[PDB]
């Protein structure tokens, strides 16, 4: 969860990307916009003789 | 015969000829996968980066 500069409309709560997953949320206690990024990943390869 | 257009140009950082530079400028290579190295993707921007 990272701080974001998205300009939410006052009636809007959640934000959606192209794939229709949740990308930006609004914190319900303090009115702040948070971006959701998936955690770090990648491929693993083994080079061996 | 003049071969200066297809012979390599040492002034360029990558040793490519004038016609090769023209072709590389004509093709817009949009599939740059591992150039990002996931750091620029981890820094999230409001613009929709494909
Ligand atoms: C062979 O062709 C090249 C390119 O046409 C000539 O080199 C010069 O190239 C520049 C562009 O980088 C042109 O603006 C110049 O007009 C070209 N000529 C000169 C005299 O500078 C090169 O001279 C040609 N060589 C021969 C033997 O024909
Ligand atoms: C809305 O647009 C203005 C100017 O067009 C820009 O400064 C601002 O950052 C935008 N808000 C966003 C991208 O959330
Ligand atoms: C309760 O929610 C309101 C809504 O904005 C907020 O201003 C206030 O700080 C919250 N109080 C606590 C104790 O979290």
């Amino acid at each position: 969860l990272t701080e974001s500069n998205k300009k939410f409309l006052p009636f809007q709560q959640f934000g959606r990307d192209i794939a229709d997953t949740t990308d930006a949320v609004r914190d319900p206690q303090t009115l702040e916009i948070l971006d959701i990024t998936p955690c770090s990943f990648g491929g693993v390869s083994v080079i061996t003789p | 015969f003049n071969f200066s257009q297809i012979l390599p140009d040492p002034s360029k950082p990558s040793k490519r000829s004038f016609i090769e530079d023209l072709l590389f400028n004509k093709v817009t290579l949009a599939d740059a996968g591992f150039i990002k190295q996931y750091g620029d993707c981890l820094g999230d921007i409001a613009a929709r980066d494909l």
